RNA sequence: CCCGCCGGCCGCCCAGGGAAACCGGGAGGCUCCGGGCUCUGGGGGGAGUAUGGCCGCAAGGCUGAAACUUGAAGGCAUUG
RNA sequence: CCCACAGCCCCCGCCGCGGAGCCGAGGGCAAGCUGGUGCCAGCAGCCGCGGUAAUUCCAGCUCGGCGAGCGUCGCGCGGCGCUGCUGCAGUUGAAACGCCCGUAGUUGGCCCCCCGCCGCCACGAGGAAACGGGAGCGCUCCAGGCAGGCCCGUUGGAC
């Protein structure tokens, strides 16, 4: 009946990424030098 | 009207007709990594220049060898390419021009000549040093990373005599 | 266990009597054994790709019967290309059949020069056209450094065939992959059957083979 | 063969193309003049008008509004897309109305709607739905 | 009615070659046909031919030896600038290496290479390769 | 009687062509895409409708829109 | 230092603020984890999602594109060989007037060895620059401008 009825976690304070060109450098070591695939749920289970 | 209306202006780069193409993305990223490129407009500028060279070479090649226009334009183009160092000295045929690639353009950048002289630890180190103004191209200090160095000045690119 | 040839050509190939695949193509012998192509390519120089995978259904008394059809190409990036198809109830066996069929049929691709003759050939010899279904393809020689001007699918074939510079034009319902690939394959196959004046030289036949 | 090909036949070719190029629906709609007069937007990017009433295989009712263009005085309906934006529009509020992606034609499952609402009281709808700005002045 | 004798002659020749014959007949015996055949013969496509008189549009006989793939005419003779030939070359012939385009000039019937050498142009008659 | 020539009406068909059914006395000689002349068509509806003009005793014929609407309508063929 | 006066660029000494957003993650189209709601609210250029795992809505995490720019709306070009001169189609998909005669119009077999005329091709004159192409010159590069060095083609600004 009430619109917006469907429409709390504190944000995780973590350091910002290295902007500028370093971001590209961050990707370069992300997949090639560092072991990859990406997107599995079980992969995040490893991350947690 | 104001005199400012007669100042000419034009763009200098192009964008790929198909943007999302995996091989192109990977190749562009790889070239950025080997040359420490900021954004992707520089590759577009390089491709623009290469396209101009190739089109001129084609038009001259369609014509006869003994065409006066052919002689004139080819001589000018060869002289410019050689003075820039992009094309090897031993080559003086217009046919070789069609085989040039943007990598030869990159190799004559200020960062490139700086690094291959072993004057810098890396492309990123070279860029940061260039910004701080520690380099004296010829006898004049230059703070433009994309400055292109001719053959006659490659032996003359040194450290700034004023830098600490 | 081992490869026991089932054909005279297979036996001769098992023996070191035949030394090159071009020695086979010159007399238009049909190929039926997949072992023959690996013997000339011991190190597995040939590449492989899976262009498409589609599902085909047949109506029956009880529900539907489904199946899978696959298209595969292979090449060593140096004047050799092949196209093949396979259909089966399961995807993997269909892919294996398609790869086997593509390996079975293979043709050489002739290459030439655009204007200046310097170094190795870099593009097609001349204009080539092919026809399959509603699709038509035109291959035009190009200058050095021009890249491959074509759609991603056709460019894959031209890459696996060992070309670097070429212009292409397409017509018809190009969204049908099988017929586009077939048309380009036919155009490439026609390459070595096109007379040119340098081949006007009159050569006497050879009794051997 | 079918077409003329003589060396002194350019006039006929020009006339034939002139006559036959009117058969295309797009060319007609663009160069004929009927649509421009019949379009309540008269070739403009978007219009400024005044709202006067709120109304709304998929079975979801879409929220829209009836509007009258200031410069034209003809009536149309424009549809407010972004969630929760019905409450942000009040009766008799100045609005700016543009078009959907398909010029002229209807878009999506919405019957009889061919426009969009992008501003109310001078504030972008997107800037308000994300809470960047606020409509406290109205 | 009959108009372009050259087109009919060329079509007959190509049809005969397709089934690998050796001798053909062509009713018209125009001068333009004769020069076209002369150029073909000199370049090495058709070898020999003879003209058979009869006082009523003489007939001509030609011999075949393969080689020839295609040959046609351009029905309305365009005007070709001396400097505007590469476009036609690319549009019509398979490759820039081989092939001959026939142009009629004030200097006589010649091939596009010859005219390119003399830096002059004219009207186009046909082509073959 | 059988061996031919011209013209006409037909059947089957190698190549070739085509999305295919099929054509093959061309629907062949065409993306390798130019013999000459004329006419018609540009997604489906609204609509061969309205409004004008001409012809006709009349019934009606020739010419011939737009607004608006819509995401498919169609061709040949395959299995049930 | 420059400037009609002031700024501003640049040079010189002292102290020294390091800051990225806009779109999207089913296909076209590069880019995936829980909580809500339940054909409601909403997304969606097209196909489509949502009637209890919602890979498409609403939030968090993660990820991708471009980048001091990003996205939306309308118009033109291209996409388009869907206006087709190059270069469409006309048995069955939309499309050969029911047939004949016939004027304007368009198109017209072969042949003459050198004369005149029209078209045609090449060259030339003559006539504005800017823009465009283009020779040469390191405004720190560049967008630009026609400069500039010492012992300069009469320094150059050609075409
Ligand atoms: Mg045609
Ligand atoms: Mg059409
Ligand atoms: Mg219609
Ligand atoms: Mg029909």
């Amino acid at each position: 009946t009430s619109a917006g009825k469907v429409r709390k976690k504190e944000k995780k304070e973590k350091p910002r990424p290295p902007r500028g060109r370093a971001y590209k450098r961050l990707l370069y070591n992300k997949n090639f030098v560092d072991d990859t695939r990406l997107g599995p749920n079980n992969l995040l289970i490893r991350q947690k | 009207p104001r005199i400012s209306r007669h100042r000419n202006s034009s763009k200098t780069y192009s964008t790929p007709k198909k943007p999302f193409t995996k091989p192109r993305l990977d190749a562009e990223l790889k070239l950025c990594g080997e040359y420490g490129l900021k954004c992707k407009r520089e590759i577009y500028r390089a491709r623009y220049m290469l396209a101009k060279i190739r089109r001129t070479a084609r038009n001259l090649l369609t014509l006869d060898e003994n065409d006066i226009k052919r002689r004139f334009e080819g001589a000018a183009l060869l002289r410019r390419l050689h003075m820039l160092g992009i094309l090897d000295e031993e080559k003086d045929q217009l046919d070789y021009v069609l085989g040039l690639r943007i990598e030869d353009i990159f190799k004559r950048r200020l960062q490139s000549v700086i690094v291959e002289s072993k004057l810098a630890k890396s492309v990123h180190h070279a860029r940061n040093m260039i910004k701080a103004r520690h380099i004296s191209v010829g006898g004049q200090i230059v703070n433009i990373p994309s400055y292109m160095v001719r053959i006659s000045n490659t032996s003359r690119v040194a450290i700034a005599d004023t830098s600490s | 266990e081992e490869w026991h040839p089932s054909t005279k050509l297979g036996r001769l190939v098992k023996a070191g009597k035949i030394e090159s695949l071009y020695d086979i193509f010159k007399y238009s012998l049909p190929i039926k054994e997949t072992e023959i192509i690996d013997y000339f390519f011991p190190k597995s120089e040939l590449a492989e790709e899976v262009c498409n995978i589609m599902s085909v259904q047949k109506q029956t008394t009880a529900g539907q019967r489904t199946r899978f059809r696959a298209h595969v190409i292979v090449g060593n990036r140096d004047g050799f290309i092949g196209y093949g198809a396979g259909v089966s109830k399961e995807v993997a066996n269909a892919i294996k059949k398609a790869a086997k069929n593509a390996r079975l049929n293979i043709v050489p691709v002739r290459r030439g020069f655009w204007g200046g003759k310097l170094g190795d050939p870099h593009t097609v010899s001349s204009k080539l056209s092919g026809k399959c279904g509603s699709v038509r393809v035109r291959l035009i020689p190009a200058p050095r450094g021009a890249g491959i001007v074509a759609s991603p699918t056709v460019a894959k074939v031209l890459e696996f065939a060992g070309v670097s510079d070429v212009f292409t034009r397409q017509s018809g319902h190009s969204r049908t992959l099988m017929n586009s690939v077939g048309a380009v394959y036919n155009a490439l196959k026609s390459s070595y059957s096109i007379l040119t004046p340098d081949l006007w030289k009159k050569e006497q036949l050879d009794h051997v083979q | 063969m079918s077409k003329t090909s003589g060396l002194y036949t350019a006039r006929k070719l020009r006339t034939v193309r002139r006559v036959n190029r009117w058969a295309d629906k797009k060319y007609r709609k663009a160069h004929l003049g009927t649509w421009l007069k019949a379009n309540p937007l008269e070739g403009a990017c978007m219009a400024r008008g005044i709202v006067t009433q709120k109304i709304g295989p998929n079975s979801a009712v879409r929220k829209a509004v009836r509007v009258q263009l200031t410069k034209n005085s003809k009536k149309i309906t424009a549809f407010v897309p972004r969630d929760g934006s019905i409450t942000y529009i009040d009766n008799n509020d100045e609005v700016l109305v543009a078009g959907f992606g398909r010029a002229g034609r209807a878009v999506g499952d919405i019957p009889g709607c061919r426009f969009k609402v992008i501003k109310v009281a001078g504030i972008g709808l997107l800037a308000l739905f994300l809470r960047k700005r606020e409509k406290r002045a109205r | 009615v009959r108009i372009n004798v050259l087109r009919d002659a060329l079509k007959s020749i190509c049809n005969a070659q397709r089934i690998g014959k050796k001798q053909v007949i062509v009713r018209p015996s125009s001068k333009v046909i004769i020069e076209f055949l002369q150029l073909m013969q000199k370049n090495g496509y058709i070898s020999d031919f003879a003209v058979v008189d009869n006082h009523r549009s003489n007939r001509i006989v030609v011999n075949l030896i393969g080689r020839l793939n295609k040959a046609g005419v351009i029905s309305p003779r365009f005007d070709i600038p001396a400097n505007d030939i590469e476009k036609w070359v690319v549009n019509l012939l398979p490759s820039r290496l081989f092939g001959h385009i026939i142009l009629t000039t004030s200097q006589g019937i010649m091939d596009h290479i010859e005219a390119q050498h003399r830096q002059i142009g004219g009207k186009v008659i046909g082509y073959f390769y």
